[PDB]
Parts: C-alpha cells; structure tokens; sequence
C-alpha cells in the first residue's frame, strides 16, 4: 500500500527520463503542417 | 544376429568415416549457436550483479581450466 | 530475512523493491518452496502415471501366467505344482494358535486399562478411596445350585487374583507384552518407529536372542541355533504377507499383479509366456490409451454359451458309432443318494469330538471355555482328560484316608 | 532446447507484478509529482495525493 | 486446519444446506398444510419414549425450567433410556426371558403371516 | 487418482502450507494498516 508507492518515489528519477507528451489539435496553440512554411 | 549386428556396425561405420567438418562449408539456415537461430537475449529481471561471477567459474568448469 | 542485501542482487527492479519490505521476501520464499512442491508433484504423478500405457499382457493366459491341469478338476498328478503350506487341513488351529499367541504380544487394545493398573500395582501409594459399596455375602455352601455356585465363585475373586500375581506378575513386567508406553498413536509414525526399534521390540519374547545370549552348550547345541531358525521362518511369513498384499492391491484395480508366484497343486505354468505374465514393451498399449481393455459382457456371454454347447453333426444313422465319446463304452453303460444324499468327506476327523460333545450335555454352558483343537491332543478332549484324571487322582487321594 | 528456457513460475511472477508496480503506478505517481510540483517531500506527495485521490 | 476433519464437515454442510434449500423450495411452490402440521405434531409425539413424557407433563405445567433445568433435566432421561436400552440388548426386554432372546438373535421365528390377513 | 492426492503426507504439507499462507497474509496486513 503506502509502503510501496513510497519507495517507489523513493527512486522515481532513477526509472526513466521518458515524458510522454499530451499532443492536442483543437487548441488554438496548435499548428497545422501547411502552418509552417518557408521550409 | 551376426546380421543384425552387422546392420548397426556398417552404419557406425559410416558415420566413422565423416571425422570432422572438414568438407562441410558453412549455411544461414543452420548457425552453430542455438541461441542465434532460436532468437533467445536475456531480459531485465533475473539480472544478479554478480552472477557474473558464477558465469565466469561455468566457463572456467568447462573451459577445463582446474584452476577454478 | 534481509538476505537480498549483501552484495550481489543489484540490477533488479523487484529485488531492490523487496529490500525495502521483509514481507514481500518472505511471501517470496514461501512461493518459491510451494512451486517446487508442486513441480514434485507434477512429475511424479507423470512418473507413475505413464508406465501403465507400455505394459501388455500374453494373450493365452490373460496375463495369468498360469493355465489349469485339467487331470485333478475331476499319488496324484504329477504335472502340476506343489501342494501350499495351508492345504494341510488337520495342521490349521494349530497354526492359528502359534500366530495368535504371537499377535497377543504386539497386541495393544486394552493399553490404557493394562496402563493404569500397572500405575496402580506400582505406587499403591495414591490411595483416594471413595465411598465402598454395600456388600452382598454369598449363600452358605451345602446348597447346591448353579447360582449358588455362581455366587460363590464370583466371591472368591481377590485372593485368587492375589495368587495369580505371585504366580503371574504384570505383564508389563515380564515383558510378555509389548512396553509400558513404547507407542501412542498421537505422536509421529517417525517418533513410534525409533521407539520400535530400540532394543528388539520388533519381536516376542519367544524369539528374541537376548533372552538365550547366555546359554548355550555342549548338550544340544538348538538353544541359539533353533531360535534362529525361527526367527526367520517369521521373518519370511511377513513379507510373504507384505507381497500378497500388494498383489491384491494390484488387482483391486485392474492392473497386473507385481509378483509372479510359482503354480500351485492344481495348475501348471504357461507355456507360450515363460510364466511371466506381462511386460513394458516401448509400444504404447493401443487399448489402454484407448479404453478399449474390458470385452462388454455380452460377448463373453456368446463366447461361454458357444463353448459349453458343442453340436453333434453326424448322426448315428450312416456312422455306426451308438455310443458317446469316450474310452470303455462297454464298460460304461453296465444308496440313499436320492434322499439325504451324498455324505460329505472332508471332515471325519471331527466325528469322534462330536460323538463326546453328545455324551457329556454340560460342556454345552457358558462358564468353560475350551481352546479348541479337534485330536485328543486338542480342545474338548483336554478338558476331559483333566476332569478324568482328577476325579480318579483325588478319589484315590480320598482312598489314603 | 527452446521450452526448458523459458522463464519459470518466479521470473513470470517477477514480470507481471513489477509491471504491475513499475509502468502503471509509478507513471500516475510521476504526473501527481509533477502536477503538485529528500524523505519528508516524498510524504507530503504520498498525503496530498492521498488527500485530493 | 485438520483437514481430516474439514472435509466431512464440509460435505455435511453441503448435503444439509441442499436439504434446506429445497424445503424452502417447496414450502413456497407447495404452501404447508394448515392442519396436517397436527398430524406431524402427534405423529412425531407418539415415538417419544416414556421415559420422556414425563417432561413432557412437566412442559405443558409452567415449572420446565428457566432455561438451564431442563437441560439437565433430560438428561438423566437420556441416560435412563441409554441404560434400559442396554439392559433390553442384553438380557432382554420386560417380557423376554433368555430362551427368547437365543430365539431373536438366532433368527429362528419368521414374521406372523397368517395374522397379517 | 484421489487416494494418491489425498494422502495423509500431503495432507500435512497442504495444512502446514496453508497455515504459513494464512499467517502471512495477516502479518502483512497488520504491518499495512501500521504505516
Ligand atoms: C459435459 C461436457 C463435457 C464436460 C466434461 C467435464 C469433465 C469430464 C471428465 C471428468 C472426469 C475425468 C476422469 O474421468 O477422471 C480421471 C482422473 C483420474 O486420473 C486418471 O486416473 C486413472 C486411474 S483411476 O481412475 O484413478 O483409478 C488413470 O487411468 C489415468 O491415467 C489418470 O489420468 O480424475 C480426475 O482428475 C478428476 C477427479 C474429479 C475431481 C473432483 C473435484 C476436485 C476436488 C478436489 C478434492
Ligand atoms: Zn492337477
Ligand atoms: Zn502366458
């Protein structure tokens, strides 16, 4: 129970660096891929 | 018997006569490590630090090396 | 026990894990006996399991081993067997009065009364006495009555135990019974083993060699030699009982029996299988691994009706044969058996007994209590022979005076 | 050769459990850190996703 | 623990609880006698011993018990019972005599059938 | 099949598995509920 997910903070940087990111296209801060020009 | 035995004998015989590999070019269908043409790699569980040390004697026992 | 610690268990996502809680390497070395157990079990289930599909049988004697002599269904036959150790019929209480006196030794039935009795004979020091009972006195002798001489009986009962004991002391003294508390059954079968073993409590006294340890001699030279030869002649008795046992076991099931015995006074062994009945073969046993071994009665029932009805084709008409088949035809066709019958010849040697059991009607009552035996050597015949001699010895002693 | 190789009762036991411990728990424990966001931080985190959870 | 005596407990439970399933499976498709319950009542008396009935008086009048004296009132009824069904095994009942008994126990008298019509 | 399972050895070890399966279970709880 509270043991387990203690020590498992305990050590949480020392799992794994990999941050899924949250992609979202309806929010006005998207951007399309015709969006980006002169590339 | 003689016969029956002697059916034995030929075959032994025969696979007498090989002696080796020499003659024997190699194939992709049929690598010598198991291990290759099986796909066996090892995990993450099970992994002892120093259960390399116990590998290493494993080899020392067969390598035949009595210093172990 | 905090035994993933010391150097050599880093690396592992769980291990480091169970370093933080000794419950979870506990649980973990209790599931880790309970696979194996359980691996042992798997395989050895597989391992007494799997012969039973390479074992077959010879199809002559169905796996009998043993085919019968025809020539003693009907001095002797020669052929077939020798007689068994039991077949002597006049040697049977005998027998059975040596091995029940052997099994009254390891016997304990009534250990908890023998027990305390032995607790009460040792100390006689506890001494809680209760209420005594209100004391009937027999009727006066000179009043002859089967009651009356009930009574008086039932009241000399305490010296005469007194006397016994002085002739006869507690059987748990002279060891004519198993130990004091050699074995109860609430311990552990290992415990009850050990305790067995000690010191030659595997046997009577009657057997036991440190009983005769000390003498033997010029004169006979049986004293530690006859005892050996009959410890083993027990010894062979048991496992004899040992391997029938598994044998009936066998055959509870219907597999085939283990132990391939020797024929017998009315068979002959089979000669197509050496008597050897079966055998693991490599070939798996098609009709076991298929249920096919059992051959649905109705088919044996056609097979016994087609065989004890043969047919006689030929008629005497043309072929001028008018007698049935045999040896001294002519021979052949030359009391109060339609009644009563026949007289039955396996039990003459128990008339003799009968005829005494008629003329003395008083041996009949409940209050004797004869071995038992049939020769005059044996049972009834005892008791007579004592109650003779000793009215004829102390009418004669009545005779000095 | 291939079968008598595979994992037995305990790596299996191993695996899944600490998958079920490691990817699932620990992920979920990350994103309250982070969302919240040495012994005594760890035990506000353990009370005040205990609190909101 | 002791599963020498876990299992037929469990099984006795098992047929016992069956047992009451289907009574309650009957007592509502089949809804109970209204008055036959007294022919149970009194056919379910008539095998009580008399060694009983002399509670069973002492039921009906008020002074049973409180809940304790009964509990031990019937049990030296019990035992009563327990030894006169003794005495009936071994030398015989009220009305039989040893000669009688050699005769029950040896089989030696059939069941009267003249006199069953 | 049942009589060979059944036997008074593995009757044993099936209780005394049980009883240290028991008490583990309980111990770990009590040391769970004590955090
Ligand atoms: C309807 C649609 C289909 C539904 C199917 C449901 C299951 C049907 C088969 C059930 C019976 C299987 C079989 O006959 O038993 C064969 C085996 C015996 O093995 C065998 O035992 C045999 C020897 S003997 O039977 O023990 O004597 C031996 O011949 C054999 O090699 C060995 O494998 O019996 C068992 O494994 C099952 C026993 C029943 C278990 C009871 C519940 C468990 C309680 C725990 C205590
Ligand atoms: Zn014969
Ligand atoms: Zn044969």
């Amino acid at each position: 129970y509270r043991r387990e997910m203690l020590h498992v903070a305990s050590k949480l940087n020392f799992r794994t660096p990999a941050r899924e990111v949250r992609i979202d296209t309806g929010s006005p801060d998207f951007i399309k891929w015709d969006d980006i020009n002169g590339i | 018997a003689a016969v029956a035995a002697g059916w034995h004998l030929a075959s032994f015989a025969l696979n007498l006569a090989f002696w080796g590999v020499e003659g024997m070019p190699p194939d992709r269908y049929w690598p010598t490590s198991p291990r290759i043409r099986l796909q066996i790699r090892p995990g993450r569980y099970g992994n002892m630090d120093g259960g390399q040390r116990v590998y290493m004697d494993y080899l020392a026992r067969s390598e035949g090396v009595p210093l172990n | 026990m905090g035994q993933f610690y010391s150097r050599e268990f880093d690396g592992d996502p769980y291990v480091d894990l169970m370093r933080s809680l000794p419950e979870r390497e506990l649980v973990w070395w209790a599931q880790k006996v309970i696979w194996l157990a359980e691996g042992f079990t798997f395989v050895d289930h597989f391992a007494r399991t799997y012969p039973r599909l390479l074992q077959h049988k010879c199809q002559r004697c169905k796996g009998a081993g043993v085919m019968t002599c025809p020539a003693c269904l009907g001095g002797g036959c020669r052929v077939c067997g020798t007689a068994c150790a039991w077949d002597a019929e006049s040697e049977w209480m005998e027998r059975w009065g040596e091995w029940e006196s052997r099994l009254a030794y390891y016997d304990k039935a009534t250990g908890p009364l023998m027990d305390e009795w032995y607790e009460d004979v040792l100390n006689a020091g506890n001494l809680e006495e209760d209420t005594p009972p209100v004391e009937d006195d027999p009727p006066g002798p000179e009043v002859t009555g089967r009651w009356a001489e009930h009574d008086r009986a039932l009241h000399k009962d305490k010296k005469r135990m007194a006397a016994l004991m002085r002739r006869w002391g507690h059987p748990y003294d002279a060891d004519a019974n198993l130990g004091y508390q050699i074995v109860d059954p609430t311990a552990s079968m290992g415990e009850n083993v050990w305790n067995m073993a000690q010191v030659y409590n595997s046997l009577p006294p009657e057997l036991n060699p440190l009983r005769t340890q000390h003498l033997a001699d010029r004169g006979g030279g049986n004293t530690q030699a006859a005892v050996e030869a009959a410890r083993s002649a027990f010894d062979a008795q048991v496992v004899m009982e040992a391997a029938l046992l598994q044998n009936l076991e066998a055959a509870a099931q219907d597999l085939p029996k283990p132990h391939r015995l020797p024929p017998t006074a009315g068979t002959v062994a089979c000669n197509e299988c050496g008597g050897a009945a079966w055998g693991y073969s490599f070939f798996p046993n098609t009709a076991v691994m298929f249920g096919l071994e059992r051959p649905f009665w109705g088919d044996t029932l056609a097979r016994l009706s087609k065989y004890w009805n043969p047919t006689q084709v030929a008629d005497p008409a043309r072929t001028g044969q008018l007698l049935p088949y045999g040896e001294g035809g002519l021979r052949r066709l030359l009391a109060l058996e339609a009644v009563v019958g026949k007289a039955p010849a396996t039990t003459g040697r128990y008339r003799r007994d009968l005829e005494l059991l008629l003329a003395h009607p008083e041996l009949r009552d409940g209050a004797l209590r004869v071995p038992g035996g049939w020769g005059p050597e044996g049972g009834l015949q005892t008791y007579l022979r004592g109650q003779q001699e000793e009215q004829a010895r102390m009418q004669r002693r009545r005779d000095l005076a | 050769f291939s079968t008598i190789t595979q994992p037995d009762t305990d790596l299996i036991a191993r695996q899944e459990k600490g998958t079920l411990f490691w990817d699932i728990w620990a992920d979920f424990l990350v994103t309250a850190a982070d969302y919240y966001n040495e012994q005594n931080s760890l035990i506000e985190n353990i009370s005040n996703d205990f609190d909101n959870l | 623990p002791r599963l020498a005596a876990v299992m037929p407990d469990a099984v006795y439970a098992l047929v016992q609880g069956t047992h009451k399933l289907g009574e309650y499976a009957h007592d509502l498709v089949f809804p109970p006698t209204p008055e036959d319950l007294r022919k149970l009542e009194q056919q379910v008396n008539a095998t009580i011993p008399r060694e009983f009935d002399r509670v069973r008086q002492r039921y009906a009048e008020g002074k049973i018990a409180n809940d304790e004296q009964l509990s031990s009132e019937l049990e030296d009824a019990s035992f009563n019972w327990y030894r006169r069904q003794l005495r009936t095994s071994v030398v015989g009942a009220t009305d039989e005599e040893l000669e009688d008994v050699a005769v029950r126990k040896l089989r030696l008298e059939p069941p009267a059938l003249q006199a069953s019509l | 099949f049942l009589g060979w399972l059944l036997a008074p050895g593995r009757l044993e070890f099936y209780e005394k598995a049980a009883c240290v399966a028991i008490a583990l279970r309980v111990l770990g709880i009590v040391i769970a509920i004590s955090t």
